[PDB]
């Protein structure tokens, strides 16, 4: 059996740790949920 | 049992000692979560039971206690805060700018960040602290590295 557990609250964050990149990426989504790269 | 809107991490004990599987969204009463997380499976709140109302594998997401909530959207041109909860870690605001998953059906807001698989159904934020989809369902790509879709639902 599964439980949930309190993590915290929802909100933005001024001052938060900015990373990451934007990638544009051609992609095809399956019947069972899937994503895949069309390259 | 516990109700407050917020974010939650999804625990087993099926497996060695309690493993995180994921990440939902409590608001309005109903839980929101990713369908790979909990395979439609009930949910323990304390002493209270959390059963599923509305759920799609194509979609990959899945409400417990009521229909779909979250009906926040990207704007497409600002930089969006993916509220990182990781198995075993404090829950973590990481700001970011999102790409684009171009589909045949159109496109969708994507986060290229890389957290543990545990991570799944950590909520995307607008400035407002809306929460504008989940993170956790998506694609590897050249360099081995992961990015997810802003996946989001669509409230009745
Ligand atoms: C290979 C890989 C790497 C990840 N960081 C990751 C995060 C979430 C989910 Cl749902 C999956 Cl399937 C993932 N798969």
């Amino acid at each position: 059996d599964m439980y949930i557990e309190r993590a915290g609250d929802i909100t933005w964050e001024k001052d938060a740790e900015v990373t990451g990149n934007s990638p544009r990426l051609d992609v095809a989504l399956d019947e069972s949920g899937d994503f895949s790269l069309v390259e | 049992g516990e109700t407050t809107d917020g974010v939650y991490r999804v625990m087993t004990r099926r497996l060695l000692g309690s493993t995180q599987v994921g990440v939902g969204v409590m608001q309005e009463g109903v839980f929101h979560t990713m369908w790979h997380v909990t395979k439609g499976a009930a949910l323990r709140s304390g002493e209270g039971r959390l059963d599923p109302y509305w759920g799609d594998v194509k979609q990959d997401l899945v409400s417990y206690c009521g229909p779909w909530k979250l009906d926040a959207a990207w704007d497409g041109l600002s930089e969006v805060q993916l509220l990182a909860v990781p198995p075993g870690e404090r829950a973590k605001n990481i700001q970011t700018l999102p790409g684009i998953f171009k589909t045949k059906d159109g496109d969708i807001g994507a986060v290229a960040l890389d957290y543990p698989a545990g991570t799944s159904g950590s909520p995307i934020l607008d400035k407002c602290g809306r929460v504008i989809g989940l993170y956790g369902n998506g694609v590897v790509i050249k360099n081995g590295s992961y990015v997810s879709a802003i996946t989001q639902g669509k409230r009745e």
